[PDB]
């Protein structure tokens, strides 16, 4: 199973 | 055989996005050859970082990519070619992320070899959403730049003409836009949407001008508009864009031109106008009839009684009371999945792009 890599505003 | 991935050192990530995004020239001979090359390179870099199980490296590259594209478009966002190039590449990057996601729904057009190139460690579904949202923003920018370029041409080309603008000026500009989008490998379904939007703008600005001047409502002008629209329709035909929805956006203008040419005297004439003008508001119909100028002494103006009969007949329409089209309306854009046949393991980076510090795997 692949792992969901999280994306939110603070990453950018 | 190569795997279809690209390796780079973490210390070279800023140099990577500098040469691949911030300073990459869309007019270079080296990126004409493979439309979408920046997107393919980025994806092949994502593949290697994914292969390394390096979540931090994948995030850093993916974040840097969005930030860099935004930077380019802040600086050169008024250049149509630059905006088209980055819209095209953002979309191709999105398609790659889907095509090679490992999700069966996106693999139907894949070769067996392409299926070998799917990501193995990370699910990037949330990033795909971010990227889609960026593409919407870039598309909005593209529409605004094309609109600004066309705006000075539209009234003279569509209404006044029977540095200096004519219908041919408009056609040349549409040809230029379309050629550039094709050169960039923009998705055919996205080019269709851009062209639909451009035609909407042409029709809205033209009709609004017709409604605001006092000299554009005559039988002869109706003929001229008809001819000009027919030339726009032939352009669509020549570009195989007749199913784009673009012609349909001109319906208000088309109906206004028709209204200029019909009889305007009897109850039957009034019924006919109400039956034919479904794409014009009552206010627009009434305006045109009030503006209408007879061709010579053998034609008369439209009577007050005739105009009131039109109003009475259309009384139960859920009509907007507005006179002018909203020429700033933008139809919602979509980016349907467009898988490519390009084999990642065969992609060579042109040496002229200054990416020699990246290595093929």
């Amino acid at each position: 199973k692949k792992r969901l890599l999280s994306f939110r505003d603070v990453d950018f | 055989d190569f795997q279809g991935m690209l390796e780079y050192k973490k210390e070279d990530e800023q140099k990577l996005v500098k040469n691949l995004i911030l300073e990459l020239k869309p007019r270079g001979v080296a990126v004409n050859l493979i439309p979408g090359l920046p997107a393919y390179i980025l994806f092949m870099c994502v593949r290697h970082a994914d292969y390394l199980n390096d979540d931090q490296k994948v995030r850093s590259l993916l974040t840097s990519t969005i930030n860099s594209i935004k930077k380019v478009l802040k600086k050169r966002g008024d250049d149509f070619e630059t905006v088209s190039f980055w819209l095209s590449n953002t979309c191709r990057f999105l398609h790659c992320l889907k095509q090679y996601s490992g999700e069966e729904g996106f693999m139907k057009h894949n070769t067996s070899r392409q299926n070998e190139h799917c990501l193995t460690n990370f699910d990037l579904a949330e990033y795909r959403q971010v990227l889609s949202d960026l593409a919407i923003q870039i598309y909005q920018q593209l529409v605004r730049v094309l609109e600004n370029i066309l705006q000075p041409m539209i009234v003279s080309g569509m209404l006044e003409h029977e540095g200096t603008y004519t219908l041919d000026s408009i056609l040349r500009q549409l040809n230029s836009f379309h050629s550039v989008m094709c050169q960039h490998g923009m998705d055919p379904e996205l080019i269709k949407q851009v062209v639909k939007q451009m035609f909407y703008i042409i029709g809205a600005i033209t009709l609004n001008n017709l409604l605001l001047r006092k000299d554009m409502c005559s039988w002869s002008k109706g003929m001229q508009i008809r001819y000009n629209v027919s030339q726009l329709e032939e352009w669509l035909r020549d570009k195989n864009l007749m199913n784009s929805g673009a012609k349909e956006t001109l319906e208000p203008l088309i109906q206004a031109a028709q209204l200029l040419q019909v009889k305007k005297k009897t109850d039957d004439d009034a019924e006919a106008i109400c039956s034919m003008c479904n794409a014009l508001t009552t206010a627009q119909i009434v305006k045109v009839l009030n503006l209408y100028t007879p061709v010579n002494e053998f034609e008369e103006r439209v009577s007050v009684s005739f105009i009131r009969t039109i109003q009475m007949r259309l009384r139960d329409r859920k009509d907007s009371p507005q006179l002018l089209m909203d020429a700033k309306h933008i139809f919602p854009v979509t980016f349907p999945f467009n898988p490519s046949s390009l084999a990642l393991e065969t992609i060579q980076i042109p040496a002229s792009l200054g990416l020699g510090f990246i290595s093929r795997v």
